[PDB]
């Protein structure tokens, strides 16, 4: 009967363990963006960049 | 599994999670089946 | 008048036209505006037409 108790601790478990599909790697290269408001021109986001 | 659990290099991740994910199983179901599965052999019997 | 008359004149005056933008590339250093410009619209009602 203890044995079953072990049973049910594991749908609690359920709940505290979260759902994802697959991990970030480090893959050494990332990307950054940079966006402006509207009506801007080149040079400023040269500027920025 | 025992490299895989402790990584930081290159595609790390993946192999942390097979490892924890296995040996966490592995180590109770080595430890307590044994103590486990007669009772639940002669409870099946007996009914 | 004629229906030749009548074609070209319906083509002429509905049609769309491609202006541009106003501070397009390439441009001179000290610019702050890239706008568009709209030229000619396509007729939308029968009144219009008319």
């Amino acid at each position: 009967v203890l044995y079953l108790i072990i049973v049910v601790g594991m749908a609690y478990l359920f709940v505290r363990l979260p759902s994802s599909f697959l991990p970030d790697e480090d893959q050494g290269v990332f990307m950054t963006m940079v966006q402006l408001p509207a009506g801007a021109t080149q040079e400023r986001t040269q500027k920025v960049l | 599994v025992m490299p895989l659990v402790i990584s930081t290099g290159a595609g790390s991740g993946a192999q942390n999670a097979v490892g924890t994910g296995v040996m966490g199983g592995m180590v109770t179901a080595t430890v307590l089946a044994i103590f486990f599965v007669p009772v639940f052999f002669v409870v099946v019997r007996r009914r | 008048l004629t229906p030749v008359d009548v074609i070209t004149a319906i083509k002429a005056q509905n049609a769309q036209v491609a202006a541009g933008q106003l501070g397009g590339t390439p441009p001179v250093k000290g610019q702050q505006l890239n706008a568009s410009i709209i030229a000619q619209t396509r007729l939308t009602s029968t009144e219009e037409f008319g």
